[PDB]
């Protein structure tokens, strides 16, 4: 959120500003917020836009702010917490299975609109699923893939 | 009979022939017995004696002492026909043939 006002002015009551010939600085932009109309002088102006020609050199220089070391990219984390993390997730999948069984078991004709007014409680059937299993897969598969991306060349 | 692991009463069943000779095919039968007994003994085994590989199958010792070198080799020592070990180590590389097997999530499930 930026603004850069251009001397919001009220000298004369029958003129605005000198140039009024385009709708780019007059209609193309968003109309100002209501409170800025209230406590600001209503003769508002200005059109803040980044307009720095998109300098490609610094753009390519910055780019990723979360790149890591290349030699960090081949890391394996560790195998022990991988396995106990899997064990931890299996019990929550069991409990999600129990909840899912109950929610398919109810199968009420109360209409899904009225199903969505009583879902505010703890009931979360299929409301997790993905959030662990792909987290499972992205735990496993990379741990699988990095298991084999360091073998045939390291002896 | 070639699907059963009996391989010698065929020739006495060849002893009675309801046709003219049934020998022109029996020559190819002999051939096939030769290379099947070869390929069955060529795996790991523990050195049968000359006489079992010589007379019990076929060839009442004409040239079987020479046919032994003709087919495979397995040089003779003190009257035994030993089979070399030939057990594969199960090389634990599995990178080339199972990297797509390693990738059996991404290149079938589009995510």
């Amino acid at each position: 959120v930026i603004d850069a006002f251009r001397l919001i002015n009220a000298n004369m009551m029958v003129l605005g500003h000198e140039p009024r010939q385009t709708t780019s600085n007059l209609g193309h932009l968003n109309k100002p917020s209501i409170q800025a109309l209230i406590h600001g002088l209503n003769r508002h102006y200005y059109s803040i836009t980044i307009n720095y020609r998109k300098n490609e050199l610094e753009q390519k220089m910055l780019l990723n702010l979360h790149k890591k070391s290349w030699m960090e990219g081949l890391t394996l984390q560790d195998y022990s917490e991988h396995c106990k993390h899997n064990e931890s997730v299996v019990k929550e999948m069991l409990e999600l299975a129990k909840n899912y069984n109950k929610a398919v078991e109810e199968e009420d004709k109360m209409t899904p609109e009225q199903l969505a007014i009583k879902n505010v409680g703890k009931q979360d059937p299929k409301r997790h699923l993905e959030e662990h299993v792909d987290v499972l897969m992205t735990s496993n598969i990379v741990q699988c893939l990095a298991a084999m991306l360091d073998t045939v060349v390291f002896k | 009979y070639l699907m059963e692991g009996s391989y010698n009463k065929v020739f006495l069943a060849k002893g009675n022939i309801p046709a003219e000779s049934y020998t022109f095919f029996i020559d190819i039968l002999l051939d096939t017995i030769r290379d099947e007994i070869a390929g069955c003994i060529e795996k790991a085994y523990e050195k049968i004696l000359f006489t079992e590989a010589t007379r019990i199958l076929f060839f009442n010792t004409p040239k079987k002492m020479t046919d032994y070198a003709k087919k495979r080799g397995w040089v003779l020592g003190p009257n035994n026909y030993y089979s070399f070990a030939s057990q594969q180590q199960k090389p634990e590389d599995t990178t080339i043939p199972s990297t797509e097997l390693a990738k059996q999530v991404i290149e079938y499930a589009r995510q």
